[PDB]
């Protein structure tokens, strides 16, 4: 019938598009399999060919004068295969006895011998000297599997100097697997095994990583590339330039010691952070180099609690720091100073480049002090608003691009004195008898319990804004004297 | 005249006995020596041929009689299942909407009429489809293309199919010109290109793709024995089985896999075009190009050309539903070439 033949001729079609599409898959095949030969070239069958990750070179960052801060060098680590052992304790013991192997560390090995996903590598031991890394090179041999290797570990060469700021990286957990899972990063995180938890690590955590290499290396046993055939360069992370003179970081903190506290200069003209402070700042070389459940228990704890950056996490009080905003609102203005500040930034985030950093309450008051520098900023420049940001500039084709600040709808009008009559309040305070502040100031050649304190030195052109916090008093003398060597400092 | 008495069809039967016993073999490989895996394996064949045989003797008419009662409580499971946020149903879908489009078809002109019958066949689709993707994408295109399959081969009309290509065709630029948006399109490309962004999604194909490399040659590379390198990828033996195969057997295993799967769908379709009545034309016919979408999407999944989807490989494989949905469409097909008059 009619049926008959319209089926047969629909399954005819049919039959040839499967035809096509097999003959598609053979073709991959063939291409795949047979003219790519080489895809095996191994002579040996205990060699394999996997596909190793390539670690992109973390992008160090600089400062504003242009000397390295975070660093990367390479830190040996005792590597092996736990499948590829022929006696696990007799192998401990020898590692014990070569490399003074410690119990704990047969036990943290033990612990992540369950922990790591299975087929794979596996630590055992951290921060290798260089004797023991010759001592296992003569005597590696003698092992069924085990292999020193070198892995870039950030080092922090300013360490406890910039460790809030510039942040530390740590051991990716299960947690940041799941993560990145969701936002389908693991491909460019397979490498890396210290990911930024806080700091400039993290904001830009993306942009100082990079695109993650990765190649199809034929390693021998030991886990030796010996036939590298395919590999994509790793992009390297680009070199973040911050807002920071470096010397000036180290100078604050070293007339901070004791007294917890943080500072956050600032530079009106460009935005920029000159100098981003906290206190503590824990060192942050425990974190990179496997951190035990002691020391950062110990951390964790601690009453001065050095893992809060109170640059960002200190939401605290601006108390007479707000002087000036209410009363540009008040002259603007003949809740609404609520609003008011909103548009001047406290009560939401600041757009600083530290991901890590708490929003703080309006009141319809906590306000971090980037905060306060950001609202500093808008009253040096009458109401033009820039991001108290803290990235200069980065690596492109050309290697230096300024940051480029994203304008929003300005507070009030330009052309309005207003703003200038709060500049000149605060003048007089900073330089008059009457003024609170006059004592710490008087003799600048140049016109100028938490305790805080805020002021812009040059009033003629304001080049350096600073804003900081006195945690609980701190040790030292009053904040002003220590604002006024800082302000010495910035220009001799 | 005993192998319709016991209404199963001597070749299809073979040819299908062939594959069982080859895909026993190449998980015995891929199962690492395992003896739990390869008795409960073996235990899913038997069941797989009970289920078979059994569905090979209930007659074609009493499958046409039941398909709106079947595609009814498969509708209703299905919408449960995508409620409360038991056992995966989309094998009851992909073995069900054949049958119901099929009868529908059989209750109408020759060829279907256009938008007065291809437009309820495509309704009766697409909750069918809605039920299937909304938890996952990959058995919903299983799910519909087994029937359009069904659609194609009742006499769906080629204006209609042109029509449709050429109004996709002219929507997909318009897709890539207005509808580009930057991330959107970089996830678009990420899903299409499965070899691309190596170490992630792509991270276990480009391991397959040098387990078929190594050893895939058509000298047969190292035999058996599990004498490879396949624990790189892991499941290696429900969906990169073929990965095993290929490294395990050379482009040899394969060009005979792949020869054993034309073959049985030549057979089906061959019995399918001698169905008397139009429902067991096409149901046969559906059935057989299922089996082979089935095949190339995880061949080309493997061989890494396709995007990121969960398509086991037809009967070779460790997994007892995908088994037992495909023999009982086999079943299926044996009773509609059997039973005859």
């Amino acid at each position: 019938t009619a049926e008959s033949a319209l089926f047969v001729r629909r399954a005819l079609v049919a039959f040839l598009g499967i035809l096509l599409l097999t003959g598609v898959l053979i073709a991959n095949l063939y291409n795949l399999q047979i003219v790519r030969f080489t895809d095996y070239q191994t002579r040996s069958n205990e060699n394999r060919i996997k596909l190793v990750p390539i670690a992109p070179s973390r992008g160090i960052i600089y400062d504003r004068n242009g000397i390295p801060l975070a660093l990367n060098r390479t830190i040996y680590q005792i590597e092996m295969m736990p499948e590829k052992v022929d006696n696990v304790q007799q192998t401990l013991d020898a590692l014990r006895s070569v490399v003074d192997l410690t119990d704990d560390d047969i036990a943290a090995f033990r612990k992540e011998r369950a922990r790591s996903h299975r087929f794979t590598s596996i630590p055992v031991k951290t921060n290798l000297t260089e004797v023991q890394v010759a001592r296992f090179a003569v005597n590696q041999y003698r092992f069924p599997g085990v292999e020193v290797k070198g892995y870039k570990r950030r080092y922090y060469p300013y360490g406890s100097a910039l460790t809030h700021v510039i942040g530390y990286v740590s051991k990716i957990n299960d947690k940041d697997v799941e993560r990145l899972n969701n936002d389908g990063k693991l491909a460019n995180y397979a490498a890396t095994h210290d990911i930024g938890k806080l700091g400039i690590e993290r904001y830009y955590e993306d942009v100082l990583h990079g695109q993650t290499g990765y190649e199809e290396v034929e390693v021998n046993n030991r886990g030796r590339v010996i036939r590298q055939l395919k590999e994509v360069p790793p992009q390297a992370g680009h070199d973040i330039y911050l807002t920071l003179d470096l010397k000036l970081q180290q100078y604050i903190e070293t007339l901070l010691a004791g007294s917890r506290a943080a500072v956050v200069v600032t530079d009106p003209r460009t935005g920029g952070v000159l100098a981003l402070v906290s206190t503590p700042s824990y060192d942050p070389n425990l974190f990179v180099d496997g951190i035990s459940s002691k020391d950062y228990s110990a951390l964790l704890n601690d009453p001065n609690t050095p893992l809060v950056n109170r640059a960002t996490q200190g939401v605290y009080p601006p108390a007479s720091t707000v002087k000036p905003y209410v009363a540009v609102s008040a002259l603007s203005a003949g809740d609404r100073l609520s609003e008011w500040m909103g548009k001047f930034g406290y009560g939401h985030y600041t757009g600083i480049d530290l991901a890590e950093e708490r929003s703080g309450n309006m009141p319809t008051w906590t306000a971090t002090p980037i905060q306060m520098s950001k609202a500093l900023m808008i009253l040096i420049n009458d109401g033009i608003v820039k991001v108290p940001h803290l990235l200069m500039s980065t690596a492109e084709d050309g290697k230096q691009v300024p940051w480029v600040q994203p304008h929003e709808p300005p507070v009030g009008d330009i052309h309005s004195g207003y703003w200038e009559l709060a500049k000149d309040g605060m003048y007089g305070v900073a330089n008059r008898p009457n003024g609170t502040a006059h004592k710490y100031f008087a003799s600048a050649p140049y016109k100028i319990d938490h305790k805080l304190m805020t002021a812009f030195a040059p009033y003629n052109n304001p080049q350096v804004a600073v804003a900081m916090i006195l945690e609980n008093g701190g040790a030292g003398p009053a904040v002003g004297t220590l604002m006024r060597q800082i302000l010495d400092h910035i220009m001799l | 005249t005993f192998w319709d008495k016991v209404h199963l069809d001597p070749t299809m039967l073979l040819i299908l006995l062939a594959l069982l016993v080859y895909s026993a073999l190449v998980i015995w490989s891929a199962s690492g020596q395992d003896i739990g895996m390869m008795e409960r394996k073996i235990g899913q064949i038997a069941m797989g041929l009970v289920i078979m045989v059994v569905m090979a003797q209930i007659p074609p008419r009493v499958y046409e009689g039941w398909a709106p009662y079947l595609y009814i409580i498969c509708i209703i499971l299905l919408v449960a299942v995508d409620a409360f946020g038991r056992f995966q149903p989309s094998e009851i879908a992909k073995i069900a909407v054949p049958l119901m489009v099929a009868r529908f078809i059989n209750r109408d002109v020759c060829p279907p009429s256009l938008k007065n019958t291809g437009i309820a066949l495509v309704l009766i689709f697409m909750p069918t489809l809605l039920v299937a993707a909304q938890p996952d994408l990959g058995t919903s295109i299983l799910v519909a293309l087994s029937g359009l399959f069904v659609l194609f081969l009742s006499g769906l009309s080629w204006r209609l199919i042109g029509v449709a290509v050429v109004l996709v065709a002219a929507f997909i630029p318009i897709l890539w010109f207005f509808l580009m948006h930057d991330y959107q399109r970089q996830r678009v490309m990420m899903l299409l290109d499965p070899e691309s962004d190596p170490l992630g999604a792509g991270y276990h194909i480009i391991q397959s793709k040098i387990a078929i490399g190594s050893g895939g040659l058509r000298g047969k590379g190292w035999l058996h024995g599990t004498q490879s390198q396949l624990e790189f990828l892991p499941e290696r033996h429900t969906d990169f089985i073929f990965a095993v195969l290929a490294e395990e057997l050379g482009l040899v295993g394969i060009l005979i896999l792949l020869a054993l799967y034309i073959l049985l769908i030549m057979r089906g379709l061959w019995i399918a075009a001698r169905a008397q009545t139009t429902f067991g034309r096409v149901m046969a016919g559906g059935l057989m190009l299922i089996l082979f979408v089935y095949v190339f999407v995880n061949i080309g999944m493997v061989s890494g050309i396709l995007p990121v989807v969960g398509v086991p490989l037809p009967l070779v494989s460790y997994g007892g539903s995908a088994l037992i949905v495909l023999m009982a469409g086999f079943g299926i097909v044996m009773s509609i070439h059997t039973h005859r008059k």
